[PDB]
């Protein structure tokens, strides 16, 4: 079942190629054999400007299993973030990024780095991966965003 | 060039097969030269073998095809065909394209 | 916003989800915003069978402090019922439902769902919070159980 999959991840890289948004990132790892690890990916997400995840650059790894695209993505942020809905492993919380929620297969890579960058200054209250984000942001958020603007300062180049 | 390199890559990876896939030849000069065999008949078996001059995708890449279940009258009209939106996808990687154009296909419809 | 009890409810969220007893009924009430509110909830609790509480579905309130689980929550029946320990509000009076006493951070909606209706046919002789009921419950019983019946049909949903 992994012919499906490697020829979609293939079909997702041409069009990112061709066409992609600003300041994001989406590459596949190479193996040291000299072949495409099309199953994982390298990407990078850049904070919303207007926001305190500006000038920020956040690096995220992608893992595809066998039966993709019917299943979903793992999104890991390599480092990990300071966010509501980020794991201490850097995975992140997001609904269309579970099989038994609203995840489709027709969804793009595109569509699921667009939707967590909309997740990077929108939170899910319902979703609690980290407990010191999630509460210090509904605590004091003018902390939070002191703190956000600081990690963001950290990874921009 | 970059882009090839990449393509060539990737083509390296969507086969996992044990025959799968080669490169017949590197160069400077001349370019890559690299074989196929992708599988596709269900109803009324492909080796291809693509060229990649140094000018692709720029320009036309040189292509033949063996598949002895089918007869060989057709080769010359596959490959004076497959050449067709190989002119289409120009400018830019159609070998995947190409590949994954024919299981759909025999000259069908 | 409290950040612990948010997080807190949105975990019993979707434990309830995943696993809660039959019949059973614990869903966050909705905001003129049109969001979700998890410090309140709307739920139901059936009554066990064996007894004469039965048939009948009973819609109860669950409210929660901005200092849960620290606190526990408010459990209030909507309207409020025939019951010794059922306030006049229709809060209910169980122990575990008082911090001084055998409130636990750990116990869960769950839990208590499944508390209040053990309650429910187990009054406690030492925790009056309706007079008339309580009353009747200790002096004549038959009265009481009519009326609890009479309650229940009342209360059988559609």
């Amino acid at each position: 079942m992994s012919g499906i999959a490697l020829s979609r991840l293939a079909q997702e890289r041409k069009a990112w190629r061709k066409d992609h948004p600003f300041g994001f990132v989406a590459v596949p790892t190479k193996n040291p054999d000299g072949t495409m690890n099309l199953m994982n990916w390298e990407c990078a997400i850049p904070g919303k400007k207007g926001t305190p995840w500006e000038g920020g650059l956040f690096k995220l790894r992608m893992l595809f299993k066998d039966d993709y695209p019917s299943s979903p993505p793992k999104c890991k942020f390599e480092p990990p973030l300071f966010h509501p809905n980020v794991y201490p492993s850097g995975t992140v919380c997001l609904s269309i990024l579970e099989e038994d929620k609203d995840w489709r297969p027709a969804i793009t890579i595109k569509q699921i780095l667009l939707g967590i960058q909309e997740l990077l200054n929108e939170p899910n209250i319902q979703d609690p991966a980290q407990a010191e984000a999630y509460t210090i942001y509904c605590q004091n958020r003018v902390e939070y965003e002191k703190r956000v603007r600081a990690q963001a300062k950290k990874f921009a180049p | 060039a970059e882009p090839v390199q990449e393509e060539l890559s990737v083509l390296a990876a969507i086969f996992c097969r044990p025959h799968e896939w080669e490169v017949l030849s590197r160069s400077e000069t001349d370019g890559t030269v690299f074989r196929i065999h992708t599988k596709a008949e269900g109803f009324m078996p492909l080796e291809l073998v693509f060229h990649l001059p140094v000018n692709y995708p720029s320009c036309l890449p040189g292509i033949s095809i063996n598949s002895e279940q089918l007869t060989r009258a057709q080769c010359v009209t596959v490959k004076e065909k497959l050449l067709e939106q190989a002119e289409s996808l120009l400018s830019e990687p159609m070998v995947h394209e190409l590949v994954l154009w024919i299981q759909e296909n025999l000259r069908h419809a």
